[PDB]
DNA sequence: TCATAATGGAGCACCAGATTCTACCAAAAGTGTATTTGGTAACTGCTCCATCAAAAGGCAGGTTCAGCTGAATTCAGCTGAACCTGCCTTTTGTTGGAGCAGTTTCTAAATACACTTTTGGAAGAACAGGCAGAGA
DNA sequence: TCTCTGCCTGTTCTTCCAAAAGTGTATTTAGAAACTGCTCCAACAAAAGGCAGGTTCAGCTGAATTCAGCTGAACCTGCCTTTTGATGGAGCAGTTACCAAATACACTTTTGGTAGAATCTGGTGCTCCATTATGA
């Protein structure tokens, strides 16, 4: 059986996702985090459908914007995996952490 | 009287807070420009609650959502509690 | 005529609710203002105010001086979790930084 | 219907991935998938709670893109095509 | 009685100078506005949105298309150094990214 | 109802850059976004400028310098010569 | 007057040292100065050109602490201490 | 004679210069350099006392909160040396470089 | 982990520069009218959001399985640090000269504020042209 | 990373209605001129403390190797999503009839700003510690 060797695919996987730009959560999860999140600071709020569409399109944008500081730390680290540090690096220089 | 600061007020709530302690000429400055920035803040974000509703009037319900929006947690909270208080206080007298 | 009093006194604030009125109705801010939206904001300001002058006033006492300086105003501010968010964007002239020496970099 | 609950695992690891590789990402640690929930439920938590307080001060019960517009560039975090 | 012309014309200019000086009034910046003051903003905006719109109409070219599209928009923007730096805390949604893989990352 | 938008000022103006290629109503959202988002950051700046100095009036000079501290380099250089070029012809009139 | 003499230099080494002392640095590269200097003359032309513009605007010959403090504030780095 | 061991200074002068708030340039070649860089306005700028130690204040800030990125950055490369990839690294993440 | 330097912290005395604390005074905040408009307060349509049901089909989840990358250990040279001179550049204290930033009349642009009048732009509907959906 | 279909959707014609245009007046606002006092700039000088350069040399950085961990890649399955289609009603937006409440205008009084003097807190020398750092 044919096998491709380990980042061959991963490459192929970042021209596609990096070519397109639908959404790459599933939009039926993420609104059931919206509205489970929203709970917390009032009960029985409605959601217009396109309150929840600007929510993922702004969280998809940010969490993509915050791999690509993670992958620039996980390379100045001499590193190719991406590591909860990095990502703790990259938003501690953001200012979004302490 | 040609210019206007804070100082004074500054001056009294020091001494309410801390009756033995004084301020410096630039920690004072500094105080006023905290004072300044911060009311742009809440007037600003105020202005813009009141034309997103397609209101006239900045209330003291613009106030509180300003408040709401810019303070974090337990400073918003407490903000919010002084205000309502002092809005009460007002209306009653 | 009543004698006056002021609208401070009123709300029992020691900001200025006149002067908070006239500077909200000169900012531009909307077209007309309410009679508690100047009240309210004194009320914040001099809540906030009040936060930090208690805790640069700490920060004060702690240095053993008796008057606030930018240095306590910085220590204070930097020190407490919801200052140093609200200010954290804000530059505090001669306030310096807060002492943070990473581990990594002390003495084995 | 149930109140819901624990809806941040539906945040799937291939999920995860897919916004790892449009970021650029070759490798990831295994490890970067709750990470990546907890940075997401931040993020969602601070702008959904700017965005229910515009719902609310306007008295509304349904929170619509305009709120949402508005609590993300109250952040800094602007974003088009949903209005303004 | 003049026959009326649109100030847009006067300036020879496609953006309203009619609407962008009602919205300035309307807007609360201040208590008056100038004659030239929405000709000179509708000028500036007709010109930013002519600049975008010409990159994203390159794009659109080079994709073969013949309509411009949130992702034509966001290439025009993000491949443009003004634009970028003008439009870099925006997201655009169904722009997506740049394709751009860090070297190092390529096969060794 | 009838709420109002750049809509077709921004598709006069794509027909003149391009004027076989069409914008999908999408792409017109973010254009409109970019117009009231720009437009908004023009008129805060020049009502802060206007306030800075003292004034009362927002007038061209507000807005010229308005643009050149928000516009970078070359494209604060073309919209400054824009509209300059624009308040000469209208004024001409 | 006018002066164009390479006083970027006047930004010396220990000078850039103790900045890098006050951010917790202890071990610099000898290539952090001239680093450190090209950083401090873009951030300083940045914040001088819009002073300059603020000045201009003002039709004034002289920049002020206040034209300062609010390209400061414009470039998201308010400053407390000058009349804000 | 006495030597103190590599480092031993350096952190009394971390100590040192974090206890303290003065500024750290010195006055008359921040001046030059502020006036020279003043390009902008060709020519015949005049500057208050106070408008360039406002400039002092907020460039000493600035290069101070900096090299704290900096320093992050280097020790998450597991360096105690801070080079210029560390600042280029900070001030990309920041958003600076573009 | 035993003694010697080097450093930073911590008492005291002596200022001297800054805070407090008073007095005047003028600018601005209360008082109180009229008065006008913005903003609740019902009272409906009407849209839109929220449950349900139910078929495909795609996607995610769990198992291998192996390759490759992260992590460690070692080693060596390089480069940065610590120190000591000798220099030089800043800092501070003075003049002085000049520019220029604010303060006051006065006038004349230019802006706001009202009508009616037309024009332009926002809803709708009708239609053909992109372009997504598939054919190797 | 390849032609031709068929649907979605962009483009484009009609209403009509909101708004932008022209007059016609009134009036603040801002420009112009003048004038003053407040910095700002610019030289001179003179201590002295930062700084630059050179020297050792100790520790860090980087390179090489090994190897175990881990994580991509592929393959089955299961599941869950997603896309219709109802429908129940929840709530949002629009239209009236007020009315509270904010604006606007004199008038008065008070309060906050600006000088001015006194004390007094913080800095600044000296000095005595008490830590730390550094090898036999």
């Amino acid at each position: 059986p044919h096998r491709y060797r380990p980042g061959t695919v991963a490459l192929r996987e970042i021209r596609r996702y990096q070519k397109s730009t639908e959404l790459l959560i599933r939009k039926l999860p993420f609104q059931r985090l919206v509205r489970e999140i929203a709970q917390d600071f009032k009960t029985d709020l409605r959601f217009q459908s396109s309150a929840v569409m600007a929510l993922q399109e702004a969280c998809e944008a940010y969490l993509v914007g915050l791999f690509e500081d993670t992958n620039l730390c996980a390379i100045h680290a001499k590193r190719v995996t991406i590591m909860p540090k990095d990502i703790q690096l990259a938003r501690r220089i953001r200012g979004e952490r302490a | 009287t040609r210019k206007e600061s804070y100082s004074i007020y500054i001056y009294k709530v020091l001494k309410q807070v801390h009756p033995d302690t004084g301020i410096s000429s630039k920690a004072m400055s500094i105080m006023n420009s905290f004072v300044t920035d911060i009311f742009e803040r809440i007037a600003s974000e105020a202005s813009r609650l009141a034309h997103y509703s397609k209101r006239s009037t900045i209330s003291s319900r613009e106030i509180q959502t300003a408040v709401r929006l810019l303070l974090p947690g337990e400073l918003a909270k407490h903000a919010v509690s002084e205000g309502t208080k002092a809005v009460t206080k007002y209306t009653s007298s | 005529r009543a004698k006056a009093k002021t609208r401070s006194s009123r709300a029992g604030l020691q900001f200025p609710v006149g002067r908070v009125h006239r500077l909200l109705r000169k900012g531009n801010y909307s077209e007309r203002v309410g009679a508690g939206a100047p009240v309210y904001l004194a009320a914040v300001l001099e809540y906030l105010t009040a936060e930090i002058l208690e805790l640069a006033g700490n920060a004060a006492r702690d240095n053993k001086k008796t008057r606030i300086i930018p240095r306590h105003l910085q220590l204070a501010i930097r020190n407490d979790e919801e200052l140093n968010k609200l200010l954290g964007r804000v530059t505090i002239a001669q306030g310096g930084v807060l002492p943070n020496i990473q581990a990594v970099l002390l003495p084995k | 219907r149930k109140v819901l609950r624990d809806n941040i695992q539906g945040i799937t690891k291939p999920a995860i991935r897919r916004l790892a590789r449009r970021g650029g990402v070759k490798r990831i640690s295994g490890l970067i998938y709750e990470e990546t929930r907890g940075v997401l439920k931040v993020f969602l938590e601070n702008v959904i709670r700017d965005a229910v307080t515009y719902t609310e001060h306007a008295k509304r019960k349904t929170v619509t893109a305009m709120d949402v517009v508005y609590a993300l560039k109250r952040q800094g975090r602007t974003l088009y095509g949903f209005g303004g």
